[PDB]
């Protein structure tokens, strides 16, 4: 799997995932962040 | 318009009019509270 | 018999047909399209 | 002096509060689109893993009648679903049968 890059564009296509359809999702939101900052930060973990 | 019904009784498309209602924040009550997740009893009180 | 109400039904204009008629427990009990207005309710067995 | 068993004032209302999680399917959003196809083009969306509420989108399309075909519109209510296959057109009068 793999993304690619919209502003530049790309030798490849982007192809991580190939559902033909959208399959089962339990969480979907889009979140904004300030594209002139230099640097990002980011939580990830599971409990119980 | 046609409704086709793919995967009846699962997965996540589903319907929020059998979900009690957001209704009224009733203040200067005792009521039995489901905040996001959390459950309790007490007296609301607006602020600013 | 007396002292009982016969089933449930409804006439709707569909079809374009006057009197297109819709009943309660369809297709049967088990598999009912909505519980809430057939006559016959799902109960486990209680102890004894 | 007796301090008595404290007893406490039963609550009267309930309030519940929960993000939607899922967003919001739109479906009036697609359906009042003034730029309707022909049932020659007829144009097909699929709603999945998304919240709606039937009782409010039949007021926001002004529905003309609704029935159901080995299924029921009061079984839509609270019902979750894989994903909902929606297709449109406008209705050439004299076809309307
Ligand atoms: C999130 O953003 C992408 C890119 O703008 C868009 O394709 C996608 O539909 C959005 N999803 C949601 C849940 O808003
Ligand atoms: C966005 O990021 C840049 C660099 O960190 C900063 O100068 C700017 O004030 C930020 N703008 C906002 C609206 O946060």
């Amino acid at each position: 799997p793999h993304t690619i890059c919209k502003s530049k564009g790309s030798s490849r296509n982007e192809s991580w995932h190939f559902d033909k359809s959208e399959p089962l999702c339990l969480f979907k939101k889009n979140f904004t962040y300030n594209v002139s900052t230099d640097w990002l930060y980011f939580h990830f973990y599971q409990e119980r | 318009s046609n409704f086709i019904l793919n995967g009846i009784n699962s997965g996540t498309t589903c319907s929020n009019d059998l979900l009690q209602p957001n209704t009224e924040v009733f203040t200067d009550v005792c009521v039995d509270y489901d905040l996001y997740g959390i459950t309790g009893q007490g007296i609301f009180k607006e602020v600013s | 018999p007396i002292g009982t109400n016969y089933r449930s039904c409804e006439s709707t204009t569909v079809l374009d047909h006057t009197d297109w008629c819709r009943c309660s427990c369809l297709p049967d009990p088990i598999t009912a399209y909505d519980p809430r207005s057939c006559s016959q309710k799902k109960s486990l067995v209680g102890v004894g | 002096v007796y301090d008595l068993s404290g007893f406490t004032v039963k609550p009267v209302a309930t309030v519940h509060r929960r993000i939607p999680d899922l967003p919001d399917c739109d479906i009036d959003k697609w359906l009042n689109n003034f730029n309707v196809p022909s049932p020659l083009n007829w144009e097909r969306k699929i709603f999945s893993n998304c919240n709606f509420n039937l009782s409010t989108l039949l007021r926001l399309v002004h529905t003309d009648s609704f029935s159901c075909n080995n299924f029921d519109e009061s079984k839509i209510y609270g019902s979750c679903f894989k994903s909902i296959v929606l297709d449109k057109f406008a209705i050439p009068n004299s076809r309307r049968s």
